[PDB]
């Protein structure tokens, strides 16, 4: 909400690689951008936005993004091919572009040089791989056990999927969570913590501290975590997620996406920003030196970046990975898996009985409304609307 | 199932804005959906309300929630 642009992009992206950007938007066209990066960004959107008041143009998830669709404005492209077709259906919400993809950020598997000259190629090897590695005095793998995001790439890699996609539609009935490719996936997660390969309590927070310190011979993250590992002089490169079953691990995939608000007037100066000089090889380039993207939406410095190891797997996780749905129902989903995973680490419940309630959970409305009394037909409450309600509430 | 809340005892309107996240997703998504004076039966999930949390004390993790909401009036 003014005539100067202003742009919302995370803490860990490297927003003064994007600066110089703005700064050379400045020097050719006079106005000033200015890069924020607030505490939390992603929740804050929303409730701004709902107000008229938001930043012209927004970096996150692709998706996120899907909620924010159903407060976020059409971008129009024509000769806009620079960018490969399946980024571009990340930022596709009803046949509706919402966005301008920027970033594929998959899962891979890292790990320590020094602690480990060649990866294991499968899940299987990682129980010997760990006795010996135990021997020497180190572990074999910590990552995040807590969000399903780190487990998942692992339980669907022989089958099983959130949402089954027929008719170019997701269905939100046909869930793929109890079936049997699900539980021999998770079922290994599980033996490898009942073994002591593994402890249900490590976290995305005790797992960087390991890999950074050296205390542990690999890691799975995206290159948000590369800066770190960087800093932390610790020889790492970065491979394909070991197979299971002979399938590849499928991690969902998240691209780092632009969008514009609705109440951004300043949309022809956004999109001019973000076709002409943000998706620039110089542009992207910018950016990557501050912090790494790892695989990029443009097909021009990508050609150029995949020539490194690291953003080469990247694209290969995400290649045998598939996109993220943005469809709502997908927090039902992580709702669902994160406590059926959680609960089967725990021995809560065994695995057959938390992935059936997890097929439960996962298909679940988040809030159904059936009529008592019918009202007018015609008012209904608008954002930015105060509601005066009578309530009475109780557990179901 | 226990009643936790109910504005009908305390005799006062409940008044929140849409959109800012004030409440929780099951109220938001929900109350939207409904015309000005109609009532209806909001059967919410644990992810629409307060999820694997719940509210301290007065909410378990992953308690679905019945709302019998009735909206007056907008402002
Ligand atoms: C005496 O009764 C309490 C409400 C009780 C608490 C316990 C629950 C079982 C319950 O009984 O409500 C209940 O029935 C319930 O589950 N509700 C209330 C009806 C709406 C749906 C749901 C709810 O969202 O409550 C809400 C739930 C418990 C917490 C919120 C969930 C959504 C999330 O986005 C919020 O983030 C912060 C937190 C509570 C509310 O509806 C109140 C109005 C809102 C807030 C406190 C926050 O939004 C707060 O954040 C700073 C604000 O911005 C407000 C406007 C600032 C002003 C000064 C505060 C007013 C406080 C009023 C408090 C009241 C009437």
């Amino acid at each position: 909400e003014e005539g100067k642009l202003v742009i919302w992009i995370n803490g860990d992206k490297g927003y003064n690689g994007l600066a110089e950007v703005g700064k050379k938007f400045e020097k050719d066209t006079g106005i000033k951008v200015t890069v924020e990066h607030p505490d939390k960004l992603e929740e804050k959107f929303p409730q701004v936005a709902a107000t008229g008041d938001g930043p012209d143009i927004i970096f996150w998830a692709h998706d996120r993004f899907g909620g924010y669709a159903q407060a976020e404005i059409t971008p129009a492209a024509a000769f806009q091919d620079k960018l490969y077709p399946f980024t571009w259906d990340a930022v596709r919400y009803n046949g509706k572009l919402i966005a301008y993809p920027i970033a594929v950020e998959a899962l891979s598997l890292i790990y320590n040089k020094d602690l480990l000259p060649n990866p294991p190629k499968t899940w299987e090897e990682i129980p010997a791989l760990d006795k010996e590695l135990k021997a020497k005095g180190k572990s074999a793998l910590m990552f995040n056990l807590q969000e399903p995001y780190f487990t998942w790439p692992l339980i669907a890699a022989d089958g099983g999927y959130a949402f089954k996609y027929a008719a170019g539609k997701y269905d939100i009935k046909d869930v793929g969570v109890d079936n049997a490719g699900a539980k021999a996936g998770l079922t290994f997660l599980v033996d490898l913590i009942k073994n002591k390969h593994m402890n249900a309590d490590t976290d995305y927070s005790i797992a960087e501290a390991a890999f950074n310190k050296g205390e542990t011979a690999m890691t799975i993250n995206g290159p948000w975590a590369w800066s770190n590992i960087d800093t932390s002089a610790v020889n790492y490169g970065v491979t394909v997620l070991p197979t299971f079953k002979g399938q590849p691990s499928k991690p969902f995939v998240g691209v780092l996406s632009a969008g514009i608000n609705a109440a951004s007037p300043n949309k022809e100066l956004a999109k001019e920003f973000l076709e002409n000089y943000l998706l620039t090889d110089e542009g992207l380039e910018a950016v990557n030196k501050d912090k790494p993207l790892g695989a990029v939406a443009l097909k021009s410095y990508e050609e150029e970046l995949a020539k490194d190891p690291r953003i080469a797997a990247t694209m290969e996780n995400a290649q045998k990975g598939e996109i993220m749905p943005n469809i709502p129902q997908m927090s039902a989903f992580w709702y669902a898996v994160r406590t059926a995973v959680i609960n089967a680490a725990s021995g809560r419940q065994t695995v057959d009985e938390a992935l059936k309630d997890a097929q439960t959970n996962a298909a679940a409305m988040g809030v159904q409304v059936e009529t008592i009394s019918p009202g007018d037909g015609r008012t209904f409450p608008k954002r930015g609307q105060t509601c005066v309600v009578h309530y009475t509430g109780m557990l179901e | 199932g226990k009643k936790f809340d109910s504005s009908r005892d305390r005799n006062k309107p409940f008044k929140f804005m849409l959109g800012k996240q004030e409440v929780i997703r099951g109220w938001e998504e929900g109350v939207a959906q409904m015309s000005v004076g109609q009532r209806a039966k909001l059967t919410i999930s644990p992810d629409y309300a307060y999820g694997a949390t719940g509210h301290p004390g007065i909410i378990p993790p992953h308690a679905t929630l019945v709302f019998d909401v009735e909206l007056l009036k907008l402002e």
